[PDB]
């Protein structure tokens, strides 16, 4: 097989810059190089073929170019509607192979994560299990960590996170990080709190609960 | 003009099949090359197959290779794919995508997914995530619900049937061992939530299920009227003392090491510590081995103090006495026990073979007769070559007619051991007895 | 020492006589002037009379000349003052007054309290002031008690039945429209008031009133329940019921009579009569010829009725109710008895002879062997040519290891009639029974 | 009937000083007069008859002197066990009459009163009437003005306060005002404040109580 090698991986910057992301193969392929764009959730266009050749409708500022193992994608101008995901594809040989993939991140001013706290339900308590649920909303960068702490400051490792994708219109991220123990388990503490770090504040961002009233 | 709509394929247990179909529209069909492209829950994208224009001529990567069996039938105007023997790596989205070029997929369909699994299909459970019990009032108050434990993919959370979707978020769920969790966060603006509802609509596919938890506001931890047993001007005695005489067998025997016991009930949980005084004869014997201790029980606690004392002590007529008290009692308590004064008669001990219109069944009664006896105080067992016979039951000592007590010991036995000769024998002590102790066995 | 305790003061309508005495113990009172002098609630002090030792000279003040004579008895010590068409300005304290020789008061009495008024006299009612729920913990926690309503003077406020004496305070009480009102303040020290039981000790001579008001906490409000609507009260202590059921065998036989008895202990001559009121399941079976007998005992009555049943009726587990009533109860008492449901075995009954190592001594014993029935209920007795025969003794019941009873019933009989041959038969009755009624018999 | 006056009614003086009650009669009285002293809430006890012959149990610190119309106590060291009230009776002849009588009363250092509300008792509430009861206790001067206050600082006119006589150890006084309502003219409002005003504070001492919770 010619394994492509899409590079990097994830890339951010401003509106109207100029970036280029770059693809290379095992072996030639001339100039048989497609390039896709997938917007998060849409399925993937073609944007590229025959290494430079523009397909319909892509806008002038997408520029394909390249010959025989490196080939490489510009976009000028970046226009919003270019925030996707990018795949590039030898079609030399057979096996059709791609280039793993290169997704776009807008850079935007940063902002402080609305975190929010959430003892487990009574709905919950009665099945027999406990989770505390945190809500890290609206933030960038993407880069921030949570840490729980039972009582007093005491770490724990049984987590469960998830991030969002960049939103659309905020440009920002979201994340929900679960803490699930047994109801007991739950019982035999008393403060809960969720910290979360991030480069917005020098002091940790924290929220806690004492189950001593809910 | 131009669309792809294959369709098909839902979940799956390795080793099965699946039949994929492509409908295209919008073009000759006829004079196009087919591709099927799978992409893998981890967003890589891998070609699956090629067709020729016509059939005949088709290409599969090695992976799929042996498995896959791509086609076409240039009429309905459809691509197919012939999944079998699947296995896991084979879990992703697949697309059929038309070459409009030199090896280029044009246009691709909307997509499938595939997911070949051997786990069973879970529904989920909702959990309405209201704020915390500390009002923290302000102005975004945000809420959220958590979906815990279902499969598979996908589950689709709404919040008020729709009529809510501005400040929404919906994190993409996690596969945690075999089942999932996903949760939702809403953030409201203005004086609306209390009053105004809200409600986190929740549906899944697989098991049709579809729930709608109102997120109602966190309320304390605190329920009105336990009892109703009427509280009426009643209450409880008090502890209670009851004394104990040690086993005739215990006294009888000088290896043995007989005992009084006095017990004290109903004592409250918050006042354990009673002070238990024992007396032999009126004369203190602080301590003289007084052994106490407490057990909890019923709801209440009970404290057993145990005093050893020498056979003969008993014997002579002694009088122990017990005197117990405790805050709450307005006097002491005192109870006193003493051997009862009376003759004494040893008791003739015979022993009766089962009746002959018994020896049928497997078991057969012995009885043991003890009669002519004084004081009531007796202690008889059975026994066999020696060890303490089981399975044998006395009756309680009855006064009959001449002042004297009698009472009879049943045993039952397999009527093999009968017949064929075994040393059951009954065992009887009493004080009336020469050395307390006499044996009478079937002379057989 | 010497002492003169006055008496005899209250309160009297205007134009209505009243006699103080004035016990005097401590000296050689016919060697003294005695005087009764008074002092106004406003306190001032007024002579009121003079008497010399023999009492033949009197001297009294113009306010109360006429209607008031000193008088003394030497024989006994006591001095005396009949007033008879009294004031409202005769109200004070009155103190009767040993003379000292030189025309003054050497020793006074502890005085007597008077009040003439028109108004009845009306006991108080206590209040016990804890502080405020707010508890205002610090180190003085002071407390109180109020006093209010009552006529006339005085009253005897104490705490703790007098030992508590440091840091009270008792307030002159005062009047308005016919009614009197007195607080006391106890001051007391912080320690830890609930432990221990600080009491309010009112007492009131005119009325006979001695009212003690522990000083309970003031609580924070609501959090268990009120009387779970407990209605007006359903029991007390006085005569007791007891229900009993038949005999056995009265039921089990068709000719015998079972009857139903309740009995009611625990009454004397001021309560006669007791209804009484029998239900088969409630139905009204208004004194089913329900003979109900009273006796005599320890000092009490105890009154037994009984009602005769219907065999069958028994047997069908029905209810049978008594209900007792009587004006000294607050609520009817009524018991219940029942045959309980139960599993049923026929009683496997032998009759083993006397042993052989026993054909010696003129008297023999006959065993009749009762075992696997149920339930425990049974009747046994001896026969002898139809005869109900004597000398028989019965064990009682006794659970054998499978979940069965059994049970023996002993003859004793002068060998002569054993060896001659007659009929001796041990008869049962139980429930799970041919007839009810089995009879195994002899042989030789 | 012989009319003996006594002057003055009333009398507060410093510990240790000397004090000269005067008693006078209406007519010739030789030496024929008595002196008791009561000690509130107590029965007279003879202190000197004979116009100065002193009782027995009688401590030399009193002395009467003074003969014919005229006579004189004087109690040389005042002392805490002589806060009482004296008479000064005669005998010449009949009726034996009195005077007025003397309150006597130790000019100490001022002291701050202690107060203390208390709000009906639940067993008064159940009978049908409300009687909130202040305790103004040890202190000195006498003069103090204690007022109620219901709702706001609005006062009320249906109070009965009592007083102590001085206290024989602290030398102060005490007192208890109470203003009694009807339950439902007690419920229909909800705070009470006692109001004591005493030369030991600028500031008028206040105690209250809500009756929302209790
Ligand atoms: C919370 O629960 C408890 C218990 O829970 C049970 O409750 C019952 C109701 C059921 O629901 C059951 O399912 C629950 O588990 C409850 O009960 C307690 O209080 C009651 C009274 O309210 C009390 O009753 C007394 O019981 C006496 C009999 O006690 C013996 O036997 C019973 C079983 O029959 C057993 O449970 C006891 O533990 C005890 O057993 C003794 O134990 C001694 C040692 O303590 C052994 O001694 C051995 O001997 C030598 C050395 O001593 C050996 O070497 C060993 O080392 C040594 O251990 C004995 O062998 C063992 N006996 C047996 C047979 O195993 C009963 O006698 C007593 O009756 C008196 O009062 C009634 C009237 O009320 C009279 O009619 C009686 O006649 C008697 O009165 C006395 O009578 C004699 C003549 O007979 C007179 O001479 C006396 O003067 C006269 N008065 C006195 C003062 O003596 C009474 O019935 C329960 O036993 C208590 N429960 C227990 C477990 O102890 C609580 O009340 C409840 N809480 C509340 C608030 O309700
Ligand atoms: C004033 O004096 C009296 C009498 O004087 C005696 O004083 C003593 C000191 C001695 O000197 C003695 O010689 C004197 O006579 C005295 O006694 C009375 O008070 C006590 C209570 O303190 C009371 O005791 C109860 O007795 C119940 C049994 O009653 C029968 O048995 C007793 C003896 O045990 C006997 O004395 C009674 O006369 C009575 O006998 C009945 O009589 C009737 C008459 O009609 C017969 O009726 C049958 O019915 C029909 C037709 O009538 C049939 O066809 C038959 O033909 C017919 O005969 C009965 O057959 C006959 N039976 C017998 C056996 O003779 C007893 O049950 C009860 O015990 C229960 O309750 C206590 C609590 O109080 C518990 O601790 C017990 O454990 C038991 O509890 C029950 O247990 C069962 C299961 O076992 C449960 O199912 C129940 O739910 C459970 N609870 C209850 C509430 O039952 C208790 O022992 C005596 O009966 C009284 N005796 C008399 C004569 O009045 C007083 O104390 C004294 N008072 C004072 C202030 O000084």
């Amino acid at each position: 097989d010619i394994v492509l090698t899409q590079s990097p991986s994830s890339l951010s910057a401003s509106l109207g810059d100029t970036i280029t992301i770059t693809c290379h193969a095992s072996q030639n392929i001339n100039v048989w190089l497609s390039w896709y764009q997938q917007k998060p959730g849409n399925i993937p266009k073609l944007l590229i073929y025959k290494a430079s050749n523009l397909h319909t409708g892509v806008p002038s500022r997408f520029s394909g170019s390249g010959s025989g193992t490196g080939f490489t994608l510009t976009i000028s101008s970046l226009q919003p509607e270019d925030i996707a995901t990018y795949y590039c594809q030898q079609g030399q040989s057979y096996p059709l192979t791609f280039g793993g993939g290169t997704k776009l991140e807008i850079k935007r001013a940063d902002a402080a994560p609305t975190v929010s706290i959430f003892p487990p339900s009574s709905e919950q308590l009665t099945s027999g299990g406990a989770s505390v649920v945190c809500f890290l909303n609206n933030f960038y960068p993407k880069d921030i960590n949570v840490k729980w702490k039972i009582d007093g400051s005491e770490r724990q490792n049984g987590v469960l996170n998830s991030w969002t994708d960049q939103d659309s219109k905020d440009s920002t991220y979201s994340m929900s990080s679960t803490l699930t123990l047994t109801k007991d388990e739950y019982e035999r503490h008393n403060s809960y709190t969720c910290e979360a770090t991030h480069k917005t504040s020098t002091s940790p961002i924290v929220k806690s609960f004492n189950r001593n009233e809910c | 003009e131009v669309k792809l709509q294959e369709s098909g394929g839902g979940l799956v247990q390795p080793g099965g099949s699946l039949k994929l179909s492509c409908a295209t529209s919008g073009f000759t069909f006829s004079d196009y090359y087919m591709y099927w492209v799978r992409q893998t829950p981890e967003k890589r994208l891998e070609w699956v197959a090629y067709i020729s224009n016509g059939g005949g001529s088709t290409y599969y990567p090695d992976t799929v290779k042996g498995r896959f069996t791509i086609s076409r039938d240039n009429a309905k105007n459809t691509l197919y794919l012939q999944m079998s023997r699947l296995k896991s790596e084979d879990t992703a989205m697949y697309y059929c995508a038309r070459h409009g070029g030199y090896y280029a997929m044009d246009y691709w369909g909307q997509g499938t997914t595939v997911t070949v699994s051997s786990a069973k299909t879970t529904a989920p459970s909702v959990y309405p995530l209201a704020p915390v019990c500390g009002d923290t009032t302000g102005s975004s108050v945000t809420l959220g619900c958590l979906v815990k434990g279902y499969f598979p993919e996908p589950v689709t959370l709404t919040w008020n049937s729709g009529s809510l979707s501005s400040g929404v978020h919906t994190f993409p769920a996690v596969l945690q061992s075999d089942l999932y969790t996903l949760s939702s966060s809403v953030t409201v603006t203005s004086s609306t939530w209390p009053s105004q509802s809200i409600t986190c609509n929740v549906a899944h596919p697989a098991s049709s299920t579809k729930v709608d938890k109102k997120i109602e506001p966190r309320g304390p931890t605190i329920k009105p009227c336990p009892p109703c047993k009427c509280p009426a001007p009643n209450l409880l005695g008090g502890p209670s003392v009851f004394i104990f005489p040690p086993k005739i067998k215990d006294v009888l025997m000088i290896s043995l090491s007989p005992i009084v016991t006095c017990v004290v009930v109903d004592v409250s949980e918050d006042d354990p510590d009673v002070q238990i005084s024992w007396f032999v004869n009126n004369v203190e014997v602080h301590t003289a081995q007084t052994q106490t201790h407490r057990e909890d029980y019923n709801s209440t606690l009970r404290v057993v103090s145990a005093l050893p004392i020498q056979h003969q002590d008993w014997m002579s007529g002694k009088e122990f006495k017990c005197k117990v008290n405790n805050k709450d009692l307005p006097a002491p308590i005192e109870r006193t026990i003493s051997k009862p004064k009376g003759s004494v008669r040893a008791p003739q001990v015979y022993v009766l073979p089962p009746p002959e219109e018994e020896m049928t069944k497997k078991q057969v009664t012995l009885t043991c007769m003890v009669t002519d006896f004084m004081p009531e105080d007796i202690y008889v067992e059975w026994t066999n070559n020696g060890k303490t016979e089981l399975n044998y039951k006395n009756t309680e000592p009855v006064l009959d007619s001449d002042g004297s007590y009698f009472m009879y010991s049943k045993l039952r036995v397999e009527k093999k051991n009968w017949v064929e000769r075994n040393s059951y024998s009954c065992s009887v002590v009493h004080e009336g007895l020469h050395n307390h102790h006499t044996t009478k066995s079937f002379s057989r």
